[PDB]
């Protein structure tokens, strides 16, 4: 089990950094701003609620 | 009589009231400095390249 | 004279009845009359009821 042509271990370990960095940028938007509902990502119930108590 | 109600009417549409003016002053300004520590930590970011060797 | 001043009052015990409202929904006009349910567990049966008469 000694291959030089693919590196699974590297493709698993690099989906976890993407994961890890994806985490890590989402949660400065919602600090920097200080909404937790930024885009339609989140609840989509939530805004829709929000909108008629923000009229 | 008609001047001193004539001057409550016109001072409801164009002068502030501090209790809600202060609020709002102090809200914005917790919000820039969170703005700038967010803003200077999102900016060492793509150092995360130089750790995977160059 | 008397009178004219309590039509108008008894006026707004009406107004605020049927304007008291959560963003959409009103609250003091019977629809919850027969208490609404809201489930505060992660299982069936672990339900809050909330009932407000009409005034």
């Amino acid at each position: 089990a000694i291959t030089v042509n693919t590196n699974v271990t590297s493709m698993k370990a690099q989906k976890n950094l993407n994961t890890s960095n994806s985490g890590l940028s989402t949660s400065m938007e919602r600090l920097s701003s200080g909404l937790r509902i930024n885009s339609a990502k989140d609840d989509a119930a939530g805004l829709a609620i929000s909108n008629r108590l923000n009229s | 009589n008609t001047q001193a109600n004539v001057a409550d009417a016109k001072s409801r549409i164009v002068d502030v009231d501090f209790a809600k003016e202060t609020s709002a002053m102090t809200k914005y300004q917790v919000l820039q400095q969170t703005g700038s520590a967010m803003l200077a930590q999102a900016n060492q970011l793509p150092q995360v390249a130089l750790s995977l060797l160059g | 004279s008397i009178k004219a001043e309590m039509d108008q009052l008894a006026t707004e015990i009406d107004s605020i009845g049927n304007s008291t409202a959560f963003g959409n929904t009103k609250l003091l006009t019977g629809t919850f009359s027969a208490g609404k349910v809201f489930q505060v567990g992660h299982q069936e049966g672990e339900d809050i009821k909330v009932t407000v008469k009409a005034s």
